RNA sequence: ACUAUGGUUGGAGACAACAUGGGAAUCCGGGGUGCUGUAGGCU
RNA sequence: GAGAAGCUCAGACGAGUAGGCAGGCGUGGAGGUUUGUGACGAAGCCUUGGGCGUGAGCCUGGGUCGAACAGCCUCUAGUG
RNA sequence: UCUAGUGGGCCAUUUUUGGUAAGCAGAACUGGCGAUGCGGGAUGAACCGAACGUGAGGUUAAGGUGCCGGAAUGUACGCUCA
RNA sequence: GAGUGUUUAUAGCCCUUGUUGUAAUACGUCCACUGGGGACUGAGGACUGCGGCUUCGUGCCAAGGAUGCUGACAUAAUGGU
């Protein structure tokens, strides 16, 4: 038994034999639809440029 | 050119603290100790009988023997590869209790205190202690406490 | 590198030492008088030499004797030989003093108008100590350990009242009275 | 244990966009925002087995660091963080994040079962060394290492130590100097993760 | 270059006997299949007492069989007694009880004993067939430290063991170290 | 390479000091725990805090509002040579703060032979004027009528045609 | 030269079979106790076994 | 100030800087000038 | 089944003087055994051929040679 | 439990003592050589790196990349003529 | 042709803000996202241990360790001395 180790990062088969998220997993997920403001602030950006 | 006289070395050791030397305070003559208990071996200069050898001066033990005027302390000593038991007959004059000993009475009381009203109100124990645990987020204001703006300063003798 | 090694009871045949005078010029001079001070330090440890400390004082003195007369500096040596040096038979054989960081060897107290050659004095024996040195330009008032415009600024009220080559000063502390009576100057205000 | 890898990914993402918008909140009002203190730390022996004193020789085999390359996972408290300290030049420690771990889990995993190196090529070892603290799988065990869980002692002392190879591009010019020196030694924050990348 | 420490690597225990008794090895041979494919750790005892040697397979005596059978909180009225040695008869015992004992091996006055006291002998492999996992079985061994040697074991000042002489009496070794009369007592 | 890095700490609060005070400074390290470490071992100089006792509430790396510009940037710092201790003044031209610390730390070592460790930056201001500009070799390149030939280099390599062993002919200027 | 007397090797020796401990039991001798108290320990000892013993066979 | 740990740091050296940690004393200034049971007496 | 003194699976480890232990190679003689080898050539010796074992060593081809010699299980020593 | 060998040590960092000093003598801590091969310091018992079964592949430590010699007559800013 | 001394002219610099910004670029981090190039290894030896497709078939697969298709030699080649 384990004659050879596989890397699951290689190997798809044990990447699925552990893990059975793996195939219903998902990744780079757009969050951004909407009007993406900003959170600077006066005081913060002067405190940041000060000397 | 060594000498191995019983209190050899010990100009410091056996010596009466400044401003504390003369009359010896009488509690120790009152306080009462027990087989068993945990005790500090600290000696006293103005005490000449039943003075331990200074090799066990800052050593804690264990009592095992209770005499009128004295009191046997077990001690553990390096003797090369292993440790060795030695009965100390020592004057109460120079036996202290330990402090650990009623502070782990006191967690002991503490932890059945806890049990006692865990049990009575069905909750959890939490009884065991923890290491400084990491720091959680705070919330460090600016109102009031604006920075201040710091700069290192150039070299400038005072003499 | 040893441990200090001075004369006493367990060392008590040394040879004499050499530097007998450590004070040179105007020694009873005023607070008011000498607002300049001279000072020649050392940047590293030292083991300097009786030897080089009198042949340094009498340098330094004979240099400052006909510059600006003999009742115008309050030359001081600062360093004093504690550590006997011993040496095998060709055991003390001679006294040596040790200098730390910083420490002063020689200082002078002299008028604005002096500072050149106040300076010039400790440059000229500067060839005289083994090691290096340095000389800095005090800013406190002579030996006074408070500072020039710190010194005025009380004396202008009053807390300060000479007392032959140094002063005496107010201090929270003491009688009433006697502080009444001896700083008469003295504005107590109540605050 | 599919549902559990979904909570888990779930609840990691929770966490990265709370602490962002934390932080987007106070540099919004002005003030400062300061996150946790980390809990979890990787560290890796730089040293070899020469010349070492006994008390930081003592501290290496009480923390299984016994071989150069080799990598163990600990939680930060008063007792690592001084034991870390005596042995400071020779470990380096930071923090690993999720990446980091999975990818040390999946390819240098291997546990500790009747005193036996095996590798965590299935789910079924994991199972029965820490069923008992409901660790089914690789990825609850991912979860209990990354998240400092009840049952970490346990989980951390399944794994055998990660035997990495030598970095991929080398140490730095000098290697036994401190990190902020610009050696290879000593704490460098979320920078063990670059190291862990080129040891894997 | 790994730092690991190996002090308690080699087991120093036996994995077989030391003789070359083929009886003895048929008995290990059948023990072995025992102790593995039973959970009964009396099998496993009895496997590992089969590899120890002869000072450390001490023998007892019937009287010593009866005695510690027959305590008055014991419960010990009819079950076989178990020992991996010899059993020898103790001749101060002028009536032996009625005794079930397996052992390695019996002397003869203490087996024509038990044989006339109504009780059985039987050797290992019976008793393997009668109990095969040991149930309700007393195991016994003797005394370890009766041999000879352990009284001079660990000789010393102020131990109070026995010394090498080669005689007994005064003027051997009863003198200067061993009484206050001579310099020091021991 | 190096980053400038504002960095803003306190003292842990404890039952007389509730309220600490913070303090910003702004750091020119190569990362964060450089940047983290400098700030500790300057606030160590004047105030009674550690890392032990104080913590950091605040880093944020600041890049050159006009990274496309050509400014004058004078440095104060203060440095410790085989003797004493010493302040200098320095001027250089550069369109980044940064850059222009980093050349800094390049002439120091080049001309004193002065390591990062013994060189503290005091203070870096752009100098926007000539009345304030004081380095005349700095000043020159203020003319609106500059030019100068190209520097003595070694020629143009030109790609991998460069790294042949030999040449047919001699090179030309 | 003689008398070259050191530590360097001392403790490494030492430690190489560390410093043992001693074995600890549950009853230790009488006889670094009081000459008094044992004496009267022993009639303590003896009447509190023989108040168990009559305490079993009674009940 | 001093000190544990580190460098193929600087310096001829003495020593110094830096890095990960621990951390005084004298002086000066502010405040204060004893606390603590039982049994009984006093316009 | 796998000379159970056997078969099978897995993990970790490997510097070494003085010194300790274990398992083996080689020599002389003795008991048992091998329808053991041999004047159609034993032992020994030479070898610019071959094979096996990590190694101590062993087997073998070709020459010379002439009278004894060996494998295995034990015993033994004036045994390298 | 039984027994062997050992009972001349030496080197380096740090703390030192005696000496003008010593590749000197005598102490404390740690790491080593002795019994430690290998890469580097041109050469070497101690210094740096690193502790060694027989091999393949990859990557490094200390140390290097003009030639001897495996690897940039690499990049950027300066200083120096002996 | 060598020089003043008013601020966009027949040019244009610097510092504020509105805007079409979710406008862009570098940098850090991640993808159980995806393309190639090169090298070393092939240990094990009937079967047993998961996922998908359903064609519900102890069928197929990169899933507990290499197989398949060809060619040239064979007083050559690889090996040993």
């Amino acid at each position: 038994a384990h004659v050879q180790k596989k890397n699951p990062l290689k190997n798809k088969a044990v990447l699925a034999r552990l893990n059975p998220y793996a195939k219903a997993y998902k990744a780079n997920v757009k969050l951004n639809t909407g009007k993406t403001p900003k959170a600077a602030g006066e005081k913060f950006l002067t405190v940041l440029h000060e000397n | 050119p060594h000498s191995y006289g019983i209190r050899a070395r010990t100009r410091y050791t056996f010596q009466r603290g400044f401003r504390e030397h003369g009359q010896i305070r009488l509690s120790t003559y009152l306080k009462t100790y027990k087989v068993g208990d945990i005790v500090d071996i600290k000696v006293n200069g103005a005490v000449q009988k039943g003075m331990p050898h200074k090799y066990y001066h800052g050593k804690t033990g264990v009592v095992y023997n209770v005499t009128q005027s004295s009191v046997g302390v077990l001690i553990y000593k390096v003797v090369g590869n292993r440790y060795m038991e030695k009965r100390v007959n020592v004057r109460i004059e120079h036996v202290k209790h330990s402090k650990c000993r009623q502070d782990f009475l006191d967690r002991v009381k503490a932890n059945e205190a806890k049990r006692k009203e865990a049990k009575a109100q069905g909750k959890t124990v939490q009884l065991r202690r923890q290491p400084a645990p990491p720091a959680t987020a705070h919330f460090v204001s600016t109102e009031n406490n604006e920075p201040v703006t710091l700069h290192p300063v150039a070299y400038d003798t005072t003499i | 590198k040893n441990k200090p090694y001075p004369k006493s009871r367990y060392n008590r045949a040394v040879p004499d030492s050499k530097i007998r005078i450590f004070d040179l010029g105007r020694k009873r001079a005023g607070v008011d008088e000498f607002p300049l001070c001279i000072h020649l330090v050392s940047n590293e440890y030292e083991q300097i030499t009786s030897e080089a400390l009198e042949a340094a004082r009498i340098c330094a003195n004979k240099y400052l004797v006909k510059i600006g007369g003999k009742d115008s500096f309050h030359l001081r040596v600062r360093a004093h030989p504690f550590h006997v040096v011993r040496i095998n038979k060709m055991k003390p054989n001679g006294l040596v003093a040790r200098v730390n960081i910083g420490q002063i060897l020689m200082s002078v107290r002299t008028k604005d108008s002096s500072r050149a050659t106040a300076i010039e004095a400790l440059r000229r024996c500067q060839y005289k100590f083994p090691g290096q040195q340095r000389i800095i330009v005090s800013k406190k008032w002579g030996f006074s350990q408070y500072a020039r415009d710190e010194y005025i600024e009380k004396r202008s009220r009053g807390e300060i009242i000479p007392d032959g080559c140094y002063a005496k000063f107010l201090n929270k502390r003491g009688s009433l009275q006697e502080k009444l009576d001896l700083f008469p100057e003295a504005s107590f205000n109540l605050a | 244990i599919a549902k559990r890898a979904e909570s888990y990914d779930a609840e990691y993402r929770k966490a990265e966009r709370e602490q962002i918008e934390l932080g987007r909140k106070a540099r919004a009002e002005g003030n400062y925002y300061v996150p946790d203190e980390t809990k979890l730390v990787f560290v890796i022996r730089i040293r070899g087995i020469n010349n070492i004193p006994p008390k930081a020789r003592k501290i290496m085999q009480l923390l299984r660091l016994i071989q150069i390359n080799n990598g163990v996972f600990v939680k930060f408290n008063k007792a690592t963080k001084e034991m870390l300290q005596v042995v400071e030049p020779y470990v380096t420690y930071g923090i690993p994040n999720l990446k980091t771990v999975r990818e040390l889990l999946y390819k240098r995993g291997f546990g500790k079962v009747n005193k036996q190196r095996i590798a965590l090529s299935d789910n079924a070892i994991i199972e029965a060394a820490l069923g008992k603290y409901s660790i089914l799988s690789i990825e609850d065990l991912i979860h209990e290492i990354y998240t400092v869980g009840p049952n970490f002692k346990q989980a951390a002392n399944f794994i055998w130590p990660f035997q990495l190879s030598s970095p991929l591009g080398g140490w730095r010019d000098r290697k036994f100097k401190h990190f902020i020196e610009g050696g290879d030694a000593g704490k460098r924050d979320e920078h063990i993760n670059s190291l862990v990348r080129k040891m894997l | 270059g790994i730092d690991i420490e190996r002090h308690h690597v080699r087991k120093s225990q036996r994995s077989k006997p030391a003789s070359e008794n083929v009886y003895l090895k048929l008995l290990v041979k059948l023990y072995r299949f025992l102790a593995r494919r039973t959970d009964s750790r009396f099998n496993k005892a009895i496997l590992k007492r089969l590899f120890q040697s002869k000072t450390n397979r001490p023998p007892i005596s019937i009287s010593k069989i009866a005695a510690l059978t027959s305590r008055k909180s014991a419960s010990l009225e009819g079950k076989t007694t178990v020992i991996v040695g010899t059993v020898t008869d103790d001749e101060r015992l002028l009536t032996v009880p009625k005794l079930s004992v397996a052992a390695l091996r019996f002397t003869k006055s203490a087996r024509a004993r038990i044989l006339k006291a109504g009780g059985e002998v039987l050797t290992l492999d019976q008793l393997a067939l009668r109990a095969p996992t040991g149930s309700n079985t007393v195991l016994l061994r003797g005394k370890k430290h009766a041999r000879e040697a352990y009284r001079h074991f660990g000789f010393g000042p102020h131990k109070h063991k026995a010394p090498y002489v080669r005689s007994e009496g005064r003027k051997f070794e009863r003198a200067r170290g061993r009484r206050k009369s001579r310099a020091f007592k021991v | 390479a190096l980053k400038e890095y504002q960095v803003v700490g306190r003292k842990v609060p404890t039952e007389h000091e509730p309220v600490p005070k913070l303090f910003r400074m702004r750091l020119f390290a190569p990362n964060e725990s450089v940047a983290k470490s400098r700030y500790w071992y300057f606030l160590k100089m004047i105030n009674k805090v550690k890392k032990a006792t104080g913590e950091i509430v605040a880093i944020n790396e600041i890049s050159e509002p006009k990274p496309l510009k050509a400014k004058v940037f004078g440095i104060w710092i203060r440095y410790d040579s085989r003797s004493g201790t010493h302040n200098m003044y320095k001027e250089f031209r550069d369109t980044t703060r940064v850059g222009a610390v980093e050349a800094m730390y390049a002439d120091m070592a080049a001309r004193h032979r002065a390591r990062f460790r013994s060189i503290r930056i005091l203070k870096v201001v752009e100098v926007e004027k000539k009345e304030d500009v004081r380095r005349n070799y700095v000043k020159q390149l203020l003319n609106p009528h500059l030019k100068f030939p190209l520097p003595h280099r070694r020629t143009g390599v030109v790609g991998l045609a460069g790294k042949k062993v030999f040449a047919p002919h001699r090179p030309s200027t | 030269k003689s008398k070259n007397h050191t530590n360097h090797n001392q403790n490494k020796k030492a430690h190489r079979n560390g410093i043992k401990r001693p074995q600890k039991h549950r009853y230790d001798s009488l006889k670094y106790r009081d000459a008094k108290f044992r004496r009267n320990q022993k009639f303590a000892n003896r009447g509190t076994v023989e108040a168990i013993r009559q305490a079993k066979a009674s009940a």
